[PDB]
RNA sequence: AAUUCUUGGACCGGCGCAAGACGGACCAGAGCGAAAGCAUUUGCCAAGAAUGUUUUCAUUAAUCAAGAACGAAAGUCGGAGGUUCGAAGACGAUCAGAUACCGUCGUAGUUCCGACCAUAAACGAUGCCGACCGGCGAUGCGGCGGCGUUAUUCCCAUGAC
């Protein structure tokens, strides 16, 4: 196996963040989202996939926030599609955020 | 504790030292699912009950 | 007369394999004659289990095992019964008994 | 007599050395530092013949004394260090480890984390008895 | 039992271990605020009805109303008077007994004010009978499958509704209370009784309590019908082939197939105060004819004896009980959902608009 | 005829601020009765904690040990002073068909504290391998070897102590040697078997309280 | 069981220090060596079989009286060392007896350096060199060809299958 109890993975996930490794702190969240822990929506999936496309926005990996939120449609199908609502919109979001940042720092600093 | 009934589902061996106690496969008539191995005394037929002191407690299959 | 063709031991191109002290006794046998033994074995029985699940702090704690590594010599493994004499035809049968359950 | 620790949730933690030889039991509680004693029962303390010194039974009440001994003092759980001889000798715990494990969480405590602290040589001294064993 | 729509928002989640460790001791006596309707006299000369001396399962035109805490106007009266949570008997029923729940089910918590009205949706499948829930395989049938979940579930609360009425000697002079039936010859033998439980930790509980009949020897009744459909395959036991050698046999293997029926039918004559349940043991006629039923037996059992016998705990029922509406008196106002998982077993709690 | 728990002061004990539940839990003491002191005997206890309870709830096979290298007042603070695997951890991982690879490098913190660091590594078996061995040549296993030393010196020697710990409180080490060691021979049950504490610099207390918050 | 050890605090738990041995598990009908034999890391020194080769010399070869190098363990002499184990010893048991098996101590020895010794169920109980005579699936080292999987993301090219 890899955990038991779910909510331990972002415990690692953040132990690694401390350190500044987000590639295996991300591997961390990606192998509890592909598990037995299929249990229809735990109130801790929603922090786990928040953190978990935070640091695929910051390392920009487009097609692994594809698997997670593909993985993610699955564990909260029916049960309760707000989670999905409130999921992707947080990603899109955070996505939008790092680009507005990213034409002020090269238009403002770096144009100048 | 409460005591609590086991239903015998499937007889399977004997045991004991002089061929006494009959190790039957019993089911819980209170959760759904549990199914446990005890040794019993006397003659046991199956789909019959037993009243268990405890249902934690398991005895050793051979 | 010739019992074995490995003469009762697992050497073929060595000339020597130190010795190792047999875990009943303290009779040195070669490495490779001994029978070796794995057993991988949970601290507490198989009731003080029950009793240590509901008697401890946590919660799913996945209680540890007990790793040890015998070896006997041909006298003690006979004696304690880890292996048997056998028939002039089975003897050649090398594939370990089947651990089903 | 007086751990200062709350009355309602807060468990204080021991550490119970229960070293099982093949003709002994310890039990033996201590500070989670491992230098303050509180306890040492043993199997030979309790039963009065050499013969059942590593009893089931005589690590039973070697437990038992234990566990009331260190309830006064207020260690409510207890971590495990279990070990067999070691060194050149067995490396299997003796008979009275189980009874004694079983023994002080029959009596009302707590058992935290259990883990074998046997001394494993990496290569060892001659072990005892001839080239040729314990003939018998 | 319901789609989830995605405006549902998700407070509180429960699952079944944790449900399980509950307790409440102190419970009090429950006192009858309120005695109503009208039940009949019971025939205990269908107990000379055994595997070779069968009855005709005949259908008897009677009314049953599946009123819930919203349409009862005793309740609705009641509600400013005293009492902060409103029940009925198969509603707490199932939230006593939700441990052996394995189908989806679902009750509306409607917090107006300082209140809780346990209702039930009307127009859900709520007052149905479930059939071999808990068994090793339940009908993996299909809905136009007579063998399926629907249709046993659809012949069995039929039956049910028979049985009540037929054993009964419906047309002799009833017991009345004080009240006639406050829903309305036409009416079924049915006694509605309301009391109240001082619930420590200061909740007051006004349930509704549903008596069947009165028989003589006086004595209340809970009856209920137990259905057996095809055996081989619902993997039971025969009931025609002797069932007297085997009675304590037929009963504890239905028993285990139908767990979380006949615990809710059992917690609701405890809630009651019924001191005698009884029952009626219906087949059909050929094991694929779902039109024609005939009565093999029928065996009496005191709940208290009972509910210790099969399983159940109090201090779990109530404990479970005061933990729920500790809850839904402690979070927001408005329309709520206690609906459990339809696959997983944990109950979940949901936020929804005025609407649904 | 002198009941010898009536002078005993219990002391609460306290980890460094890089752990989650900070208070480890009680010790005890003889009141200062003649010359020795309570404190000054109370000080240099080490407490082996499992990171399971030293953190809220995680692995419980890494454990860490823990110097009370001063008393405040009616309170022990400790400081990071090794680190080991569990007998059961490391009995589990070694395992017969495959290469066991070890490796030691003696390397000293930017402050005083110089470590010795022991990793472990147990060439793994690929997915589609049909031969039942799985063995590293011997050159294979000294360039393995040589990697292990050059990830581990690197990871330690160029920052200070509350770093390194942060550093063992994952494995992010043992991860790093596993994917470095990728193209040589792909190992897998890779960690940091063992942590141990040869030379300490000469007692600070600003230091201490830095590291205490 | 007793001999023995201990309120001049033994055994047990904790932190340090010193010494002299040995290299667990991984360790296999695996590897190397003429045989005896050989296992923690790293460095230095010289050697070696096998494979590869359209290089070189061109019979320089095979086996061997005499003569010669190495040769487990125990044993001997001199020096250093002595932790564990332990022939003789000393007692404690067992037994009819027990000079034995079982137990508690324990000297030579067990370890290193320099000189002798030259035997072992030193075994494959099987001289060395060369040729021919069935099949099959693995295994260790070297070379050669080949779908595809994988690590270097950047894949040529190297490793693992
Ligand atoms: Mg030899
Ligand atoms: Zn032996």
């Amino acid at each position: 196996a890899y955990f038991q109890r779910p909510e331990n993975a972002l415990k690692r996930a953040n132990e690694f963040l401390e350190v500044g490794k987000k590639q295996p702190a991300l591997d961390v969240l990606y192998d509890v989202m592909k598990s037995k822990k299929h249990r229809t929506w735990q109130k801790i999936h929603e922090p786990i996939m928040l953190k978990y496309l935070e640091l695929c926005v910051d390392l920009r990996k487009s097609h692994l926030a594809k698997e997670g939120l593909y993985q993610y449609k699955n564990i909260c199908q029916q049960v309760n599609i707000k989670s999905l609502e409130d999921v992707v919109r947080a990603y899109l979001k955070l996505a939008e955020e790092k680009t507005e940042a990213a034409k002020e720092e090269s238009q403002q600093m770096v144009l100048d | 504790q409460p005591i609590k009934l086991a239903r015998v589902t499937k007889v399977l061996g004997r045991t004991g030292s002089q061929g006494q106690c009959t190790q039957v496969r019993v089911e819980f008539m209170d959760d759904t699912s549990r199914s446990i191995i005890r040794n019993v005394k006397g003659p046991v037929r199956e789909g019959d009950v037993l009243t268990l002191l405890e249902s934690e407690r398991e005895a050793r299959r051979l | 007369t010739k019992k074995r063709r490995n003469n009762g031991r697992a050497k073929k191109g060595r000339g020597h394999v130190q010795p190792i002290r047999c875990t009943n006794c303290a009779r040195c046998v070669p490495k490779d004659k001994a029978i070796k033994k794995f057993v991988i074995r949970n601290i507490v029985e198989a009731a003080a289990v029950r009793d240590i699940s509901e008697v401890s702090v946590f919660d799913a704690y996945v209680l540890p095992k007990l790793y040890v590594k015998l070896h006997y010599c041909v006298s003690c493994a006979i004696h304690s019964k880890v292996v048997r004499n056998r028939s002039r035809e089975a003897r050649k049968d090398r594939t370990p008994p089947p651990r089903f359950r | 007599s007086l751990g200062p620790q709350v009355a309602e949730g807060e468990n204080v933690f021991g550490v119970c050395h229960i070293f099982a030889s093949f003709n002994d039991t310890f039990v033996h509680v201590t500070d989670l530092s491992g230098k303050e004693t509180i306890c040492r029962v043993t199997g030979g303390m309790k039963v009065k013949a050499d013969r059942d010194e590593s009893s089931p039974y005589a690590a039973m009440l070697a437990a038992q004394d234990v566990a009331q001994r260190c309830k006064e003092l207020g260690i409510t759980a207890l971590h495990i260090k279990l070990r067999a001889t070691g060194g050149n000798r067995t490396k299997t715990p003796g008979p009275g480890a189980q009874s004694a494990l079983r023994a002080l969480a029959r009596s009302g405590m707590k058992i935290g984390r259990i883990e074998d602290v046997t001394p494993i040589p990496s290569d060892s001294t001659r072990r005892k008895g001839g080239r040729r064993g314990r003939r018998l | 039992s319901v789609t989830v729509r995605p405006d549902w928002v998700t407070i509180e989640e429960m699952d079944f271990p944790r449900l399980s460790k509950l307790t409440l001791p102190g419970v009090k006596e429950g006192e009858d605020v309120l005695c109503c309707g009208a039940v009949e006299y019971y025939d205990k000369s269908y107990d000379r009805v055994n595997v070779k001396n069968e009855k005709p399962l005949q259908r008897i035109d009677r009314i049953f109303h599946t009123v819930t805490t919203t349409d009862d106007p005793v309740i609705r009266k009641l509600s400013k008077t005293e009492g902060n949570v409103y029940a009925t008997d198969a509603i707490l029923a199932t939230i006593m007994c939700c441990t052996r729940s394995n189908y989806s089910w679902d009750i509306v918590i409607e917090k107006i004010g300082n209140k809780l009205f346990f209702d039930k949706r009307d127009n859900t499948e709520f007052d149905l009978l479930t059939v071999n829930e808990t068994s090793v395989e339940p009908p993996q049938d299909d809905g136009n499958s007579l063998n399926s979940p629907r249709n046993l579930a659809l012949e069995a609360t039929f039956i049910n509704h028979n049985f009540s009425q037929q054993v009964l000697k419906s047309n002799e002079p009833r017991y009345k209370f004080d009240e006639p039936n406050p829903f309305i010859g036409e009416v079924a033998s049915v006694a509605y009784r309301y009391r109240k439980w001082d619930l420590n930790n200061g909740i007051t509980l006004i349930a509704r309590c549903e008596h069947d009949a009165v028989m003589q020897g006086t004595q209340f009744l809970t009856i209920k019908a137990l259905n057996e459909w095809d055996s081989k395959l619902a993997n039971g036991v025969e009931w025609r082939r002797k069932l007297d050698t085997q009675r304590g046999a037929v009963l504890a293997n239905e028993l285990r197939n139908n767990a979380c029926k006949l615990a809710k039918w059992t917690v609701q004559a405890l809630l009651a105060g019924s001191d005698q349940l009884k029952f009626g043991y219906v087949s059909r006629a050929s094991v694929r004819d779902s039109s024609k039923h005939v009565i093999l037996e029928t065996q009496q059992y005191k709940p208290n004896e009972f509910a210790t016998q099969i399983n159940l705990n109090m201090d779990n029922a109530w404990g479970i009980l005061r933990c729920i509406i500790d809850i839904c008196m402690n979070q927001k106002d408005g329309k709520y959902l206690i609906m459990k998982d339809p696959n997983k077993p944990m109950i979940r709690l949901y936020d929804i608009p005025d609407n649904t | 005829v002198v009941d010898p728990f009536s002078k005993k002061d219990w002391y609460d004990v306290k980890a460094p601020a890089m752990f989650n539940i900070r208070n480890i839990g009680k010790t005890l003491v003889t009141r200062t009765q003649g010359t020795k002191i309570a404190s000054d005997g109370l000080k240099g206890r080490v407490f082996e904690v499992s990171l399971a309870d030293l953190q809220n709830d995680e692995v419980a096979f890494r454990k860490f040990k823990l110097i009370t290298e001063d008393v405040q007042g009616k309170n022990c603070l400790t400081n990071f002073h090794g680190m080991d695997l569990t007998r059961d951890k490391m009995c589990s991982m070694v395992k017969k068909w495959q290469t066991m690879i070890e490796a030691h490098v003696d390397v000293k913190t930017t402050d005083g504290y110089l470590l010795r660091l022991f990793c472990v590594g147990f060439t793994k078996k690929r997915n589609n391998q049909i031969r039942k061995t799985s063995y590293a040549q011997h050159q294979q296993v000294r360039q393995i070897r040589k990697k292990m030393m050059e990830i581990m010196t690197r990871e330690v020697q160029t920052n200070d102590l509350k770093e390194v710990v942060n550093k063992l409180i994952p494995d992010s080490i043992g991860k790093d040697i596993e994917k470095a060691c990728q193209s040589i021979y792909p190992l897998h049950d890779v960690f940091v078997r063992k942590v141990k504490m040869l030379k300490k610099p000469k007692f600070e207390l600003g230091k201490l309280m830095e590291l205490h918050g």
